[PDB]
């Protein structure tokens, strides 16, 4: 009965203005809802940041960004809007915009939610991943069980999705998650383990996807 | 202004447990406390408002108490798609500030982790980086120890480390450990090593090698 | 630096 | 009766956000007034930047600016403000606040105003103004009377007042406008014609002081 | 987007001439037209709105008249303290533009400027810096071109000029020009003059000194 | 949308 979606730019500058907007269906802008902006950073918990009513246009804050936040609303499109100005490289994160249903006298809850958006606050430019290849040997070999993986490292900005041998090994995969290099750049590793006579037999490729910048890359993991 | 602390930080429970999560606030906000739970990658889901109304589709075994500045949700019969993470929520005035949240695990055998060490490989050692990269495969509980030693030289502030999410079948984590170094110090140096301890081992497991 | 009160939950409930 | 007031930074740096804020006494905020801001560079016309309406709560802007503005309420203290993100150079100007009144279905106009507040944008830092004598010389003697005068220069930021053996010379003084240079500092001139035989009874300094700096100088 | 314009950009009238302001919309605005009054260094006084309903307070002698796309601002026997910048401002639908303005003088008897020129300093010389100023006092029309020469050197770019405004006692202006050089630049040179052109002028007249 | 409508001063004119 309600529908919301994010929607805006997943990549901004340190010290530009960062511009979401949310667009609702099933239900109305103009009403008795606030609609609530939240924002929550990679691995962390949640943050409730503002809401505004629909029909008193009124706004609340979090008194730690009320400086930096504007609140807006669009009552013909069905949608509202959220301004972060002066922005920094800590507020990268992902921004729900939800609904926080309301009753004649007291608040309730936020019982419809959008799937999210990331946004990211860098400097680095868009650079294709550097793939190198973990291969199996004696130093992987723990009982009759041999691991394997591929480095994805220097790259900007996420996501990168890997498979191997093109989608066709699944079990035994462990892709970690990436950690952002003091260079900037993420970096991240994705392993298999496969039994030690596969390596002899099977061959073992890793396919990395990081449409940012088009790149396609595949990458043969053998012994020595 | 307000603060909102749930405890534990995180707990493990087998499926049919009875489990009990707590949320305090710093000043009293009458019976305006709204629980959520949030599954990894999701948007959260509305479980409770007003303390304990239950949303509507919600089953019956969550179940929210508590007044003023100390709050408890509770699940009855812990089900399997109930392991997330759980946040509460001030919804009588500003700020609206969510607590600190709660994840929930699967307690399960302890896993001993398998140990593997990768060497940094040529292509990228001609482009002037090293990387070893550590693993450790499939390991409960999720505590688990990850040290450096460089021709005996324990290292600290040169290495990045990365864990998963419980497994969906064996409930087992797995951990990855990166050290990074320019080629110049790399070949300076002779054995590598990667120094592991977890509750699985008896004593400490490494997993080194000779740079020749 | 007004706090949300239960008239400002229901002056927007309908108006406009 | 109504009264607005301006009040807010009178000096901002390039890129930094800009606030100000307008109290209101006499009337409500919460009232079908739609409280506008208006700003006027040194030496050009009005502009619209926007307004908003007390009770809806919407905003309106000036579609050149409506990415940087922000205009909000606030119904206690009797307030509206206004934020201008990413400020420029250009952004120098004198910023009033309005009431601009409404009917029942029709917009009147804007009744009440601020006396303003000057807001000026530039990275420059506070100086004293260096004060020169202008000397009269037999091109500055029209066979009577005499022309001398004072220039102030090198300072920032705007204004100074400048006033003659403590105020006591009125006649015949005209201070001209001050010019902002390419060196982002300000310079103006502050001459007075007299007779050519006052010279010989009378004194001539001009008093120079400038506040933002808190210097007073005087030079014959 | 409306692009709103006045007309005449500046004119002169003394007192009892009736004057005619205009302006002009490039759409259509029905008679939601305002007319405002702006004192120098003041805030503007709403005069008008409503294409021609007078503002409560306002003298009878402002008049309003037009429709649709032009609109004429009317002041009969004009008087000493109407001199000022009239807005027009729309006021029905976003963005309510104002106009250009229209600024208003107070004709005068053609005065001939008082021409000094001014050296710079002994201290100013100390600081590395030689800023010649030229003053013209009392004259009208305010139109006047000053342009520098050192040693028959026509400048340009490297020197500032600003006006006052008209004298609240006799109508006249006055202009200052300073051109401003490095010492260098300055005592290699031993003459300047400062060249003014006015309505009154036959020909350029010079002010020089060594 | 720049629209600003003689209504939108009817809703700018009540509230609760």
């Amino acid at each position: 009965q309600v529908q919301l979606q994010e929607s805006g730019p997943g990549l901004v500058k340190p010290s530009e203005t960062l511009s979401l907007t949310c667009a609702v269906s099933g239900d109305s802008i103009s009403s008795g809802n606030w609609w609530t902006w939240i924002r929550q950073p990679p691995g962390k918990g949640l943050e409730w940041i503002g809401n505004i009513g629909g029909n008193s246009g009124t706004t609340f804050y979090n008194p730690s960004l009320k400086s930096r936040v504007t609140i807006s609303r669009d009552t013909s499109k069905n949608q509202f809007s959220l301004k972060v100005n002066s922005v920094t490289v800590a507020d990268t994160a992902v921004y729900f915009c939800a609904r926080h249903s309301s009753g004649w006298f007291s608040l309730y809850g936020l019982d419809s939610w959008g799937q999210g958006v990331v946004v990211t606050v860098s400097s680095a430019s868009t650079k294709g991943p550097s793939v190198f290849p973990l291969a199996p040997s004696s130093k992987s070999t723990s009982g009759g069980t041999a691991a394997l993986g591929c480095l994805v490292k220097d790259y900007f900005p996420e996501p990168v999705t890997v498979s191997w041998n093109s989608g066709a090994l699944t079990s035994g995969v462990h892709t970690f998650p990436a950690v952002l290099q003091s260079s900037g750049l993420y970096s991240l590793s994705s392993v298999v383990t496969v039994p030690s006579s596969s390596l002899g037999t099977q061959t073992y490729i890793c396919n990395v996807n990081h449409k940012p910048s088009n790149t396609k890359v595949d990458k043969r993991v053998e012994p020595k | 202004d307000i603060q909102m602390t749930q405890s534990p930080s995180s707990l493990s429970a087998s499926v049919g447990d009875r489990v009990t999560i707590t949320c305090r606030a710093s000043q009293d906000i009458t019976s305006y406390l709204a629980w959520y739970q949030q599954k990894p990658g999701r948007a959260p889901k509305l479980l409770i408002y007003k303390t304990s109304t239950l949303q509507s589709g919600v089953p019956s075994r969550f179940s929210g108490s508590g007044s003023g500045t100390d709050f408890t949700l509770t699940i009855s019969s812990l089900q399997p798609e109930d392991f997330a993470t759980y946040y509460c929520q001030r919804h009588d005035t500003t700020p609206l500030t969510f607590g600190g949240g709660t994840t929930v695990e699967l307690k399960r055998t302890v896993a001993a982790p398998s140990v593997f060490i990768f060497p940094p490989s040529d292509e990228q050692l001609k482009s002037g980086t090293a990387s070893v990269v550590c693993l450790l495969n499939n390991f409960y509980p999720r505590e688990a120890k990850v040290q450096w030693k460089v021709d005996n030289a324990l290292q600290s502030g040169n290495s990045q480390e990365s864990v998963t999410e419980q497994d969906s079948k064996d409930s087992t984590y797995s951990l990855s450990s990166t050290l990074t170094l320019s080629k110049a110090d790399y070949e300076k140096h002779k054995v590598y090593a990667c120094e592991v301890t977890h509750q699985g081992l008896s004593s400490p497991v490494t997993k080194s090698f000779n740079r020749g | 630096l007004q706090k949300l009160n239960s008239w400002d939950v229901f002056g927007n409930w309908f108006d406009l």
